[PDB]
Protein backbone atom coordinates (compact mmCIF):
# COMPACT_ATOMS: atom_id res chain seq x y z
CA UNK A 1 2.29 -2.99 -1.13
CA UNK A 2 0.00 0.00 0.00
CA UNK A 3 1.34 3.33 -0.95
CA UNK A 4 -0.67 6.96 -0.23
CA UNK A 5 -1.66 9.13 -3.04
CA UNK A 6 -0.48 12.66 -3.46
CA UNK B 1 -2.40 26.74 -21.13
CA UNK B 2 0.96 24.81 -21.15
CA UNK B 3 4.30 26.57 -21.09
CA UNK B 4 7.80 24.70 -20.89
CA UNK B 5 7.84 23.94 -17.04
CA UNK B 6 4.03 22.88 -17.13
CA UNK B 7 4.56 20.38 -20.26
CA UNK B 8 8.28 19.21 -18.68
CA UNK B 9 6.63 18.06 -15.56
CA UNK B 10 3.71 16.40 -17.19
CA UNK B 11 6.35 14.44 -19.89
CA UNK B 12 8.08 13.57 -17.15
CA UNK B 13 5.16 12.24 -15.00
CA UNK B 14 4.28 10.65 -18.19
CA UNK B 15 7.33 9.00 -18.43
CA UNK B 16 7.80 7.87 -14.57
CA UNK B 17 4.40 6.18 -15.34
CA UNK B 18 5.28 4.82 -18.29
CA UNK B 19 8.39 3.27 -16.21
CA UNK B 20 6.32 2.02 -13.61
CA UNK B 21 4.40 0.16 -16.03
CA UNK B 22 7.47 -2.09 -17.85
CA UNK B 23 8.92 -2.14 -14.72
CA UNK B 24 6.11 -2.23 -12.17
CA UNK B 25 5.57 0.23 -9.68
CA UNK B 26 7.91 -1.19 -6.70
CA UNK B 27 11.15 -1.16 -8.79
CA UNK B 28 10.62 2.68 -9.92
CA UNK B 29 9.22 3.63 -5.98
CA UNK B 30 13.48 2.07 -4.91
CA UNK B 31 14.75 4.71 -6.90
CA UNK B 32 12.40 7.93 -6.90
CA UNK B 33 10.71 7.35 -3.70
CA UNK B 34 11.91 9.75 -0.44
CA UNK B 35 14.95 8.56 1.12
CA UNK B 36 13.60 5.31 3.16
CA UNK B 37 17.14 4.44 4.50
CA UNK B 38 20.10 6.50 5.81
CA UNK B 39 22.26 5.09 2.88
CA UNK B 40 19.90 7.18 0.42
CA UNK B 41 20.10 10.43 2.18
CA UNK B 42 22.32 12.04 -0.24
CA UNK B 43 20.45 10.55 -2.94
CA UNK B 44 19.17 14.40 -3.40
CA UNK B 45 16.56 14.00 -6.25
CA UNK B 46 14.35 11.97 -3.86
CA UNK B 47 13.41 15.11 -1.95
CA UNK B 48 11.77 15.86 -5.13
CA UNK B 49 10.53 13.10 -7.62
CA UNK B 50 8.20 11.22 -5.04
CA UNK B 51 5.68 14.41 -6.70
CA UNK B 52 7.04 12.08 -9.92
CA UNK B 53 5.13 9.11 -9.43
CA UNK B 54 1.65 7.92 -9.94
CA UNK B 55 0.11 4.67 -8.96
CA UNK B 56 -3.06 4.37 -11.30
CA UNK B 57 -4.75 5.91 -14.27
CA UNK B 58 -6.89 7.74 -12.16
CA UNK B 59 -3.99 9.37 -9.81
CA UNK B 60 -2.24 10.82 -12.99
CA UNK B 61 -5.21 11.86 -14.82
CA UNK B 62 -6.58 14.05 -11.49
CA UNK B 63 -3.31 15.41 -11.11
CA UNK B 64 -2.05 16.21 -14.39
CA UNK B 65 -5.41 17.82 -14.64
CA UNK B 66 -4.72 20.61 -11.98
CA UNK B 67 -1.50 20.70 -12.67
CA UNK B 68 -2.11 21.83 -16.55
CA UNK B 69 -4.65 24.18 -15.61
CA UNK B 70 -3.44 25.93 -12.34
CA UNK B 71 0.00 25.39 -13.17
CA UNK B 72 -0.57 26.20 -17.07
CA UNK B 73 -2.10 29.30 -15.34
CA UNK B 74 0.95 31.00 -13.11
CA UNK B 75 3.09 29.83 -15.66
CA UNK B 76 1.52 32.27 -18.83
CA UNK B 77 0.26 34.61 -16.23
CA UNK B 78 3.21 35.13 -13.45
CA UNK B 79 6.54 33.40 -15.52
CA UNK B 80 7.87 29.78 -15.38
CA UNK B 81 10.17 30.84 -12.93
CA UNK B 82 7.42 31.05 -10.30
CA UNK B 83 5.62 28.21 -10.86
CA UNK B 84 9.67 26.60 -10.83
CA UNK B 85 9.47 27.90 -7.17
CA UNK B 86 5.88 26.80 -6.09
CA UNK B 87 7.08 23.12 -7.43
CA UNK B 88 10.75 23.00 -5.76
CA UNK B 89 9.11 24.15 -2.38
CA UNK B 90 5.58 22.57 -1.80
CA UNK B 91 7.50 19.20 -3.67
CA UNK B 92 9.50 19.75 -0.48
CA UNK B 93 7.67 20.50 2.30
CA UNK B 94 4.50 18.26 0.82
CA UNK B 95 7.24 15.41 0.90
CA UNK B 96 8.83 15.95 4.00
CA UNK B 97 5.23 16.70 5.80
CA UNK B 98 3.65 13.41 4.65
CA UNK B 99 6.97 11.22 5.13
CA UNK B 100 6.94 12.62 8.73
CA UNK B 101 3.29 10.99 9.25
CA UNK B 102 3.24 8.12 6.92
CA UNK B 103 6.41 6.88 6.60
CA UNK B 104 8.43 7.15 2.88
CA UNK B 105 5.94 4.82 0.53
CA UNK B 106 4.31 7.85 -1.47
CA UNK B 107 3.75 9.55 -4.51
CA UNK B 108 2.25 12.06 -6.46
CA UNK B 109 1.87 15.42 -7.77
CA UNK B 110 -0.85 16.30 -5.90
CA UNK B 111 0.87 18.16 -2.71
CA UNK B 112 2.35 20.46 -5.95
CA UNK B 113 -1.26 20.57 -6.94
CA UNK B 114 -2.61 21.79 -3.32
CA UNK B 115 0.04 24.71 -3.34
CA UNK B 116 -1.45 25.35 -6.73
CA UNK B 117 -4.95 25.40 -5.73
CA UNK B 118 -4.14 27.91 -2.49
CA UNK B 119 -1.96 29.74 -4.70
CA UNK B 120 -4.12 30.96 -7.79
CA UNK B 121 -6.87 31.29 -4.92
CA UNK B 122 -5.72 33.74 -1.89
CA UNK B 123 -3.68 35.69 -4.78
CA UNK B 124 -6.95 36.51 -6.87
CA UNK B 125 -8.81 37.39 -2.97
CA UNK B 126 -6.07 40.09 -2.42
CA UNK B 127 -4.70 40.95 -5.49
CA UNK B 128 -7.22 40.98 -7.64
CA UNK B 129 -5.05 43.01 -9.90
CA UNK B 130 -2.81 39.62 -10.59
CA UNK B 131 -5.05 38.58 -13.03
CA UNK B 132 -5.11 35.63 -11.39
CA UNK B 133 -7.98 33.87 -9.56
CA UNK B 134 -9.53 30.00 -8.68
CA UNK B 135 -12.82 30.89 -10.61
CA UNK B 136 -15.70 29.73 -8.37
CA UNK B 137 -16.49 26.46 -10.12
CA UNK B 138 -12.55 25.54 -8.92
CA UNK B 139 -12.90 26.74 -5.94
CA UNK B 140 -16.43 24.44 -4.79
CA UNK B 141 -13.73 21.35 -6.70
CA UNK B 142 -11.01 22.35 -4.71
CA UNK B 143 -12.84 22.16 -1.64
CA UNK B 144 -14.17 18.36 -2.45
CA UNK B 145 -10.99 17.40 -3.55
CA UNK B 146 -9.40 18.22 -0.06
CA UNK B 147 -12.63 17.09 2.01
CA UNK B 148 -12.35 14.05 0.18
CA UNK B 149 -8.79 13.49 1.17
CA UNK B 150 -9.31 14.40 4.88
CA UNK B 151 -12.29 11.73 5.27
CA UNK B 152 -10.16 9.50 3.07
CA UNK B 153 -13.84 8.66 0.58
CA UNK B 154 -11.42 6.81 -2.13
CA UNK B 155 -10.25 3.75 -2.51
CA UNK B 156 -6.81 4.13 -1.43
CA UNK B 157 -4.56 5.92 1.33
CA UNK B 158 -4.60 9.65 0.77
CA UNK B 159 -1.17 11.61 1.32
CA UNK B 160 -2.85 13.49 3.82
CA UNK B 161 0.29 15.43 4.83
CA UNK B 162 1.28 16.37 1.09
CA UNK B 163 -2.13 18.14 1.12
CA UNK B 164 -1.78 20.29 4.17
CA UNK B 165 1.76 21.04 3.78
CA UNK B 166 0.81 21.93 0.15
CA UNK B 167 -1.84 24.23 0.45
CA UNK B 168 -0.27 25.80 3.67
CA UNK B 169 2.85 26.62 1.47
CA UNK B 170 0.48 28.10 -2.03
CA UNK B 171 -0.98 30.10 0.79
CA UNK B 172 1.85 31.38 2.46
CA UNK B 173 3.79 32.30 -1.28
CA UNK B 174 0.69 33.95 -2.18
CA UNK B 175 0.31 35.87 0.87
CA UNK B 176 3.87 37.14 0.07
CA UNK B 177 3.12 37.81 -3.08
CA UNK B 178 0.29 40.18 -2.53
CA UNK B 179 1.74 42.58 -0.22
CA UNK B 180 1.83 45.22 -3.06
O1 LIG C 1 -3.12 12.56 -5.75
C1 LIG C 1 -2.67 12.91 -4.70
N1 LIG C 1 -3.58 13.03 -3.56
C2 LIG C 1 -5.01 12.75 -3.61
C3 LIG C 1 -5.69 13.19 -4.90
C4 LIG C 1 -6.57 12.04 -5.39
C5 LIG C 1 -6.28 11.62 -6.82
C6 LIG C 1 -7.28 10.54 -7.22
C7 LIG C 1 -8.60 10.88 -7.47
C8 LIG C 1 -9.51 9.89 -7.83
C9 LIG C 1 -9.10 8.57 -7.93
C10 LIG C 1 -7.77 8.24 -7.66
C11 LIG C 1 -6.86 9.23 -7.32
Amino acid sequence: ARVWHA
Amino acid sequence: RAGPVTWVMMIACVVVFIAMQILGDQEVMLWLAWPFDPTLKFEFWRYFTHALMHFSLMHILFNLLWWWYLGGAVEKRLGSGKLIVITLISALLSGYVQQKFSGPWFGGLSGVVYALMGYVWLRGERDPQSGIYLQRGLIIFALIWIVAGWFDLFGMSMANGAHIAGLAVGLAMAFVDSLN
